[PDB]
């Protein structure tokens, strides 16, 4: 069940991104408000309380990250490809998957923020498909399924 | 960071460090 946790992890980015940015509002991006009880719903809200405490603590870092980010977001590919390859080329655990998470959920924030709409569903379709090609979904299938990340 | 390759190492050791903490 490797590629159902492929499937899986669509959810659980959207999920997270709803939650991240919904508890950012309480201290703007319209596309990160609609479109989620279930199981991956739960895992995303999780990790995105942990998530909203990353982002909090590495907040200048997630900032000079955006430098690469083009303003049209020409390169929005690139980017995410060589940062996430960068992420992993040293191995894999559940912090650095979440730390993947965050980092789609500020590309898929800064490109709106640079006026180009309706880009969510693409850096949701980056997230999952790194994870497949990149033995994340794997890892994730042998550790029991995003579900185990309620532990 | 200066470029790609050191912006994901850095997520790296963030990723290490919610290891370690969560
Ligand atoms: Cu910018």
């Amino acid at each position: 069940s490797e590629e159902q946790v492929a499937q899986d992890t669509e959810e659980v980015f959207r999920s997270y991104v709803f939650y991240r940015h919904q508890q950012e509002q309480e201290a703007a991006d319209p596309e990160m408000v609609t479109l989620p009880s279930s199981t991956m719903g739960q895992v995303g809200r999780q990790l995105a309380i942990i998530g909203d405490d990353i982002n909090r603590r590495y907040d200048s870092e997630f900032q000079t990250m955006l430098q690469h980010l083009q303003p049209t977001a020409e390169n929005a590919y690139e980017y995410f490809t060589k940062i996430a390859t960068s992420l992993f080329e040293s191995g894999i655990n559940w912090g650095r998957v979440v730390a993947l998470l965050g980092f789609g959920y500020r590309l898929a924030l800064h490109v709106y923020q640079h006026g180009l709409t309706g880009f969510l569903g693409q850096v949701t379709r980056f997230v999952v498909d790194f994870m497949l090609h990149h033995s994340i979904a794997r890892w994730i299938a042998q550790r029991g399924g995003w579900v185990a990340a309620l532990n | 960071s200066s470029t790609m390759g050191q912006v994901g190492r850095q997520l790296a050791i963030i990723g290490d460090d919610i290891n370690r903490r969560y």
